[PDB]
């Protein structure tokens, strides 16, 4: 069965991956790059990472008095 | 983060595929068994 022994020895391989960051994948980043930038401006431009802030208008008002 | 699970979950599962490709007569003799089981 070189299907079962060629699956179970790259489950191996692959968990083999505290040594890899990204086992050895060697390319993608040119892409991966584009990909989540993207995803990024369209979630939004401020740094996603920190606590938001937050500025509150007030609304308008006028003379509502006999003028 | 769920899009890297995926971004590297698509990698892995090509690259073990183009790696076990360079990887014996003991597949055709249990070929002629499975064809001997046949019936």
């Amino acid at each position: 069965q070189k299907l079962f022994v060629d699956k179970i020895r790259e489950y191996k391989s692959k968990r083999q991956t505290s040594g890899g960051p990204v086992d050895a994948s060697s390319e993608y980043q040119q892409e991966l790059e584009r990909e989540l930038f993207k995803l990024k401006q369209m979630f939004g431009n401020a740094d996603m990472n920190t606590f938001p802030t937050f500025k509150f208008e007030d609304p308008k008002f006028e003379v509502i008095e006999k003028p | 983060q769920n899009m890297m699970r995926r971004k590297e979950q698509e990698h892995m599962i090509n690259w073990v595929e183009k790696h076990v490709v360079q990887s014996t007569i003991a597949k055709c003799i249990a070929d002629l068994k499975l064809l001997a089981k046949k019936a």
